[PDB]
């Protein structure tokens, strides 16, 4: 069984490291299990306030800076938002280019997340020193494609490098790691530790290439600069040579996804099968991504190839349509002013009011987004369940591939283990569609180079921009008055997932998901980290 | 077993783009940097320790016998006694001030730490400040939103092995920030001939005409973008888009509206 202490009392983990931004987690523990939780975001910046009175054309440049990890996505969301407010339909080439940069972002983001943010909760790096590299190469030759990076020679050079580093006395980023001296919550054999660490170091180099791919279309990374109202500016991005380079780089990235990421993900999952019963939630939302028709929010919702939808109480037999009128934000338990509850984002209000640390009545800089009173989990798992339930052929194949490979039922995906595997799943599917997408724009480009449509700024309008960012459902909501920004509101995936309670005192997805967490060691509560990281938290995103 | 110099990296009011920019380095790659050149002793984005374990690691690096260098990412929110930006239950200003006190040197990575950046834009609800303003201490500024990894790693390596590079009036190393974006722009002959794109959909835009009439802040921005490119492949103006002036102090208010000059 899962290691579990008898500890009864509070645990606070602040900072939660290996996320974007500043999060404090508070839990009550009773006999070694979490009985209650609070997700407390610890920084406020106020981009919504800052945007007021500005040129709607500028929004995307400000909102991009909501987050530099999920770079681009907010520029995209704002461009869609303003495109909608001015009623412009972007050219097909602009639709394709925008969607491909999103694809490149998914690949970059998910890779960095698994290896450099998440993996250290499951992998004991210093145990890797106890591995015999010849045995590791042998274990690797079994559970994973043949590759020279998994040779004994390669694996012993990693081991050697890490040995010199550890014996230096300067542990750097591994200083005080929860795994030093062993830890009953860490299950991997030393050999798997060595494989996973070798891949961790390779991933550091491959993420560079994934960002280079993105920069071909996006101008630079982080913080792209190629989107304009009415479309894109990057006419070079439609030509033969840049697109060939982009393909080449993407294929290198995708090879690494299929040779390292998936096999590792699957190995880890295989040893942590008990985590298929920890960290489940019930409701899922997606706005869909990769649409063939981005002429309107309605068309995006309907034509996303990663489909949109709403799942409630794990009912895979009934995926509803997204009602964008049915979204609102509560602030009852957030550091904002009285009178702000139940606001649709078009009527959004952002009036910050701090009280005190660990005030059980007001404990977060995140608002609480709700869908008809329901907290909704967003992100890769949501997309996966929704696509699965709709019978999207790629997800159906891959999910059942993973189910059969781990020998578990579909229902073990309602978990931290599932949340983690889903991220890998969707990376594999993006990878499988890159060449198709690239060839479609190359062809489209070759024929005609319309990239930007003409448009007029209205005196008064409203618009919404939808995207399924790497972390989940994202929306930007604008009100234009006197040709300026009257209200601009972000509702962001992390807001959905890691926000505080809503007006009825109902726990958010991470808060619910934490309930029932076993704690082997309250001094070193790695288990809290496993679940929180599975959500891939971004606090700068969530609070903006 | 040669001792590597200690680097403490703090995150305050930031979007983590500078951390992301930093790890795009290729000369050397980040792993070679942290395994061979420096001892990266605190870095919240990637460090294994969490919570009290993490906070201890910081207090270990700060108390290290050989001293440390300070890298700061993000601005400092100062309203309500710094309480709108907190880590481990302390205001960021408090912790940054603590860390600055004993630092061998302070490098501000990004426009946020250097000058205040995006959260300081009007009407500045969190009363955000850049570091040197919040702390009253000289910083080496590596601005940009985010800066090129070449500029950051170049600065770091230069400080560890040569000394403090020559800075301009805004604390930026002249090695990377000595020249206007505009002076190195492949579109400069179009600018000189008054061949301007009037819009993004125009034939002129398609023909790669100068983006000045669409707000390009190249002629007033100091950065090395077109000489060194980003990710070894591109830069904004090459991707058809005007420069935002993102390396200039308070650019969010001085370079806006971004699609204008006025
Ligand atoms: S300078 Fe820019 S990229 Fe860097 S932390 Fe600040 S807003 Fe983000
Ligand atoms: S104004 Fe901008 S596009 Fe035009 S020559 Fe200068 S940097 Fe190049
Ligand atoms: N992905 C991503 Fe960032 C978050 N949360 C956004 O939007
Ligand atoms: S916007 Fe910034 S990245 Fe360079 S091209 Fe202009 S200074
Ligand atoms: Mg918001
Ligand atoms: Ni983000």
């Amino acid at each position: 069984p899962t290691p579990q202490s008898t500890f009864t009392g509070p645990i606070v983990v602040d900072p939660i490291t290996r996320i974007e931004g500043h999060l404090r987690i508070m839990v009550e523990v009773e006999n070694g299990k979490v009985k209650d939780a609070w997700s407390s975001s610890q920084l406020f910046r106020g981009l919504e306030i800052i945007l007021k009175g500005r040129d709607p054309r500028d929004a995307q440049h400000f909102t991009q800076r909501a987050c530099g990890m999920c770079t681009y996505v907010h520029a995209l969301a704002s461009s869609r938002c303003v495109d909608d407010a001015v009623k412009v339909s972007i050219p097909a080439n602009a639709r394709m280019m925008r969607n491909l940069v999103m694809a490149s972002q998914y690949l970059h983001d998910h890779l960095v997340h698994f290896y450099h943010l998440h993996a250290l909760d499951w992998v004991d790096v210093t145990a890797a020193l106890k591995a015999d590299p010849n045995k590791a190469a042998k274990l690797a030759a079994s559970i994973a494609p043949a590759r020279p990076g998994n040779s004994a020679k390669a694996l012993k050079a990693v081991q050697d490098k890490l040995k010199a580093f550890v014996e230096s006395g300067q542990l750097g980023i591994f200083t005080n790691a929860y795994f030093l001296g062993g830890h009953k919550a860490y299950y991997l054999p030393p050999e798997v530790d060595l494989i996973a660490t070798a891949h961790y170091l390779e991933a550091l180099h491959m993420q560079v290439k994934a960002a280079s791919a993105m920069a071909i279309l996006g101008g630079k990374n982080p913080h792209t600069q190629f989107t304009v109202v009415g479309g894109c500016s990057n006419y070079q991005g439609l030509t033969k040579d840049p697109l060939a380079n982009y393909l080449a780089l993407s294929k290198e990235v995708c090879q690494f996804v299929n040779e390292c990421y998936i096999p590792d993900l699957l190995a880890v999952a295989g040893f942590y099968k008990d985590w298929g019963g920890i960290g489940g939630t019930s409701n899922y939302l997606a706005f869909g991504e990769f649409a063939t028709d981005d002429s309107s929010p309605e068309k995006h919702l309907a034509t996303s190839q990663f489909p949109s939808g709403v799942i409630t109480g794990r009912d895979l037999g009934k995926v509803d349509n997204v009602d964008l009128g049915a979204i609102y934000e509560d602030v009852k338990y957030s550091w904002y002013a009285p009178g702000g509850d139940g606001k649709h984002p078009y009527d959004g209000v952002t009036d910050p009011k701090y009280t005190k640390l660990d005030d059980k009545d007001h404990y977060s800089w995140m608002k609480a987004p709700r869908y008809k009173g329901k907290a909704m989990e967003v992100g890769p798992l949501a997309r996966t369940f929704i696509a699965y339930a709709k019978g999207q052929p790629d997800f159906k194949k891959v999910v059942d591939m993973v189910l059969g490979k781990l020998s578990v039922p579909a229902t073990a995906l309602h978990s931290t283990l599932g949340r983690t595997a889903a991220r890998g799943i969707e990376t594999a599917i993006v990878c499988a569609n890159m060449e198709k997408w690239i060839k479609e724009m190359a062809d489209s480009g070759a024929k005609d180079n319309t990239l930007c449509a003409k448009w007029e700024m209205p005196e008064e309008s409203k618009g919404v921009g939808l995207a399924d960012a790497p972390r989940g459902a994202l929306s930007h909501w604008i009100r234009i008055k006197g040709k300026k920004i009257d209200n601009f509101q972000l509702v962001v995936p992390s807001t959905w997932n890691l926000g505080p309670r809503g007006a009825q005192g109902d726990k958010s997805p991470v808060e619910e998901a934490l309930i029932g967490t076993p704690i082997a060691d309250p001094k070193r509560p790695v288990e809290i980290l496993r679940t929180v990281h599975a959500f891939d938290p971004c606090i700068a995103c969530g609070v903006h | 077993a040669k001792h590597r110099p200690s680097v403490v990296w703090l995150h305050n009011a930031e979007c983590t783009g500078c951390t992301e920019a930093a790890i795009r380095t290729i000369k050397p790659y980040i792993d070679a940097l942290i395994l061979d050149t420096i001892s990266l002793d605190y870095q919240e984005t990637i460090m294994a320790a969490a919570g009290e374990a993490a906070e201890a690691a910081l207090h270990q690096a700060l108390e290290g016998k050989d001293g440390y260098y300070l890298v700061v990412e993000g601005g400092l929110p100062t309203i309500d006694g710094g309480q709108w930006g907190m880590v481990a239950g302390h205001p960021m200003i408090e912790t940054t001030k603590k860390a600055a006190a004993k630092a061998k040197g302070i490098i501000c990575i990004g426009t946020c730490s250097a000058y205040g950046g995006v959260q300081k834009a009007k009407p500045n609800p969190s009363q955000a400040k850049g570091v040197s303003e919040a702390l009253g201490v000289k910083t080496i500024n590596i601005p940009g939103c985010p800066p090129n990894p070449i500029n950051f790693v170049g600065a770091v390596v230069h400080v560890l092995t040569k000394g403090i590079p020559d800075l301009d009036e805004n604390g930026r190393p002249k090695l990377f920030y000595g020249e206007l974006v505009h002076d190195n722009c492949p579109r400069l002959p179009h600018f000189e001939a008054s061949e301007f794109a009037p819009s993004f959909d125009s034939e002129e835009a398609k023909k790669g005409f100068c983006l000045y009439e669409l707000g390009c802040k190249g002629p007033v921005t100091y950065n090395n973008c077109p000489k060194v490119l980003f990710n070894q492949v591109n830069w904004p103006v090459q991707a058809g888009h005007p420069c935002l002036g993102c390396s200039e102090p308070d650019f969010w208010d001085t370079m806006t509206p971004f699609y204008e000059q006025g």
